[PDB]
RNA sequence: GCUUGAGUCUCGUAGAGGGGGGUAGAAUUCCAGGUGUAGCGGUGAAAUGCGUAGAGAUCUGGAGGAAUACCGGUGGCGAAGGCGGCCCCCUGGACGAAGACUGACGCUCAGGUGCGAAAGCGUGGGGAGCAAACAGGAUUAGAUACCCUGGUAGUCCACGCCGUAAACGAUGUCGACUUGGAGGUUGUGCCCUUGAGGCGUGGCUUCCGGAGCUAACGCGUUAAGUCGACCGCCUGGGGAGUACGGCCGCAAGGUUAAAACUCAAAUGAAUUGACGGGGGCCCGCACAAGCGGUGGAGCAUGUGGUUUAAUUCGAUGCAACGCG
């Protein structure tokens, strides 16, 4: 990244719904190279999400993830010998990457039984935008809203 | 109240703070707003953003007068001033004149020493 | 110093103050009376203006 | 005696040359008043400070002091220090054009005399801004500083003193000769002035360079080149431009000016490198963007230490510490 501008590698889409978005979601959730376990958790959790909300699968996922995507985020500069937290507009791939990282991280924070219930309840708490990942999004937006004076 | 319908926006941009005072053509102030009185104390009260929200807030608080035309008089240098007049024609004012009235001495008083920072 | 315009106007476009007052003249009169640094600042300004 | 040195006269030119007097416009501060309202100011961030007893902002009127934006220019003038609005008065010098006059009247100069930034001193005024001292706030390990908020002498005027500066082109004065180029500034002559031209001829000045010189760097017709006249000064570093004495000074101090002792160097310019909280360009899981660890727990293993009869020896920033 000093010199090398890069490409990006193409991920295989989801084997049940053909969604590369949800494929990157099972990669964000995966730990220790265990992909089967993570896709089992995602299929169970989103299956009970589709059963609970009654909408469908990945539009319930797409709504619950649409409520947690950040708009702008702070970022350090260190240009004039000072520490500024400037607000900067998030790229779309980074936008939903941060969305999924906050959903998954907040779901690991929860205190329910199984991971499919922690993440199904976290996506359900994000569908009416009252969970923890929405507090992370509102927190990011308070930081970039307080420091709006730098652009 | 009193229904003046034309005023002057004296904007006083300095390096640390911009202070916008909307008055009439006689010179009697009708309401003011500073960048430091709009939140963002400190390194953030001298920015174009702070000056524009100062000017938005000074456009409010003169609704009681029905000002439509105004001249703009600009003092001092500053990160403000330019953005400041923008905020004024983002607030429905018909901006008539833009004069820059920075006080320049004709080699008058001795300026202070300073700044071996 | 003044500007005005009739109803075809959109932008400020007052670059009369990148002509005279703002950039140099007020930032110059913020700091010390020398007699000494200006003689050398002007000496090296006119010694830099060379081909 | 003579005119090619020096000087006088005639006519103009440019100029922040000097001294005295007056005036003008912007701006800062203060005072009085109107509007108006919650901050202003300040900083890297803050706080001290000012502010609902109404600040800051804004308008009107007044007072006062200092300095004189733009023009403004390696532009000008002055012996040097230095001199910057505009106007008047008194006054010094320079330069140019043609002609006339005197006729070597010249050059330098120890002692001597004068002028001599700034700070400082004396007496009397003045005092807006700025600001040693000083005070407070910060910063910091400390901060008798840098930064912030105030702030007295001083800076300004009159007269006297001081008598120095990196008072520097670190280059004494006067004169003569020795290839060039580009400018600036101020005169003057000639030619269709056929315009903001062309050709010369002086004065002052800036940059670059030739020969030559120079340790080199550089100087280079304004010499640090080639010569002549007279003056000043130098003789290793420190001690020391100090002590004692003299002269000067109100004082601060100034000037003239040693020795003992001590070192074998001190110095100049340039070269190679290294370094820089100098500059430009560029790279690496270097940072950033992420994911997983270590430091916490138990154990394994190595080391330091301690113990021991011995706890064999070696490895110890990175690049020793389950290493030999």
């Amino acid at each position: 990244p000093r010199r090398r501008v890069i490409g990006q590698r193409k991920i295989l889409p989801d084997p049940k719904f053909g969604s590369e978005l949800l494929a990157k979601f099972v990669n964000i959730l995966m730990v220790d190279g265990k992909k089967s376990t993570a896709e089992s958790i995602v299929y169970s959790a989103l299956e009970t999400l589709a059963q609970r909300s009654g909408k469908s699968e990945l539009e319930a996922f797409e709504v619950a993830l649409e409520n947690v995507r950040p708009t702008v985020e702070v970022k350090s500069r260190r240009v004039g010998g000072s520490t500024y937290q400037v607000p900067v507009e998030v790229r779309p791939v980074r936008r939903n990457a941060l969305a999924m990282r906050w959903i998954v991280e907040a779901a690991r924070k929860r205190g329910d039984k199984s991971m499919a219930l922690r993440l199904a309840n976290e996506l359900s708490d994000a569908a009416e935008n009252k969970g923890t990942a929405v507090k992370k999004r509102e927190d990011v937006h308070r930081m970039a809203e307080a420091n709006k004076a730098f652009a | 109240r009193k229904q003046v319908s034309d005023g002057v926006a004296h904007i006083h941009a300095s390096f640390n703070n911009t202070i916008v005072t909307i008055t009439d053509r006689q010179g009697n102030a009708l309401g003011w707003a500073t960048a430091g009185g709009s939140g963002f104390r400190g390194s953030r009260k001298s920015t174009p953003f702070a000056a524009q929200v100062a000017a938005e807030r000074c456009a409010d608080a003169v609704k009681e007068y029905g000002i439509k035309n105004l001249e703009v008089m600009v003092k001092g240098p500053g990160p403000g001033r330019e953005s400041t007049i923008r905020a004024l024609n983002a607030a429905g004012f018909r901006i008539t004149n833009i004069t820059d009235v920075t006080p320049i001495p004709h080699n008058g008083c001795r300026p202070p020493k300073k700044r071996r920072v | 110093i003044k500007v005005r315009e009739n109803e075809p106007f959109d932008v400020a476009l007052r670059r009369f103050k990148r002509s005279c007052e703002k950039a140099g003249v007020l930032a110059e009169v913020r700091r010390r009376e020398f007699y000494e640094k200006p003689t050398t600042e002007r000496k090296r300004a006119k010694a830099s203006a060379v081909k």
